[PDB]
């Protein structure tokens, strides 16, 4: 199963966007529930949007899609610590 | 933003047996 893995990866993302006053790990798994439970990007997306005003749909629709990738790379065999670190790349924005 | 963490808890917790329904079928 990869849900565990999944919650981790997104709540990563999730640490990301600036000024996001959440708590980041029920976040996480209420996108994680919504997808394992047949959610598509734009119904998660839209999910989302009403509970994140704040947020701008874009950037909403960057952590959702991110999830999709991760869960897909996770089936491939990559490990969630190499998924993590892509996106600890990516938030920071950084090679270092 | 205490009402907002409730009502994230309560869609938790639906999800949670949404999932539940589907694994009993
Ligand atoms: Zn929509
Ligand atoms: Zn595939």
């Amino acid at each position: 199963q990869y849900t565990e893995n999944l919650k981790v990866i997104v709540a990563e993302k999730l640490a990301g966007i600036p000024n996001f006053n959440e708590d980041i790990k029920y976040v996480a798994e209420y996108i994680v529930l919504l997808i394992v439970n047949g959610g598509t990007v734009e119904s998660v997306v839209d999910e989302l949007a009403s509970l994140f005003d704040s947020v701008s749909r874009d950037t909403l629709a960057n952590v959702v899609q991110t999830a999709f990738f991760a869960l897909e790379a996770l089936q491939q065999g990559e490990s969630a610590e190499n998924i993590v670190s892509k996106i600890r790349m990516m938030n920071a924005q950084s090679l270092g | 933003t205490a009402s907002k963490m409730k009502l994230l808890k309560k869609k938790i917790e639906e999800q949670r047996e949404i999932l539940q329904k589907t694994h009993h079928k």
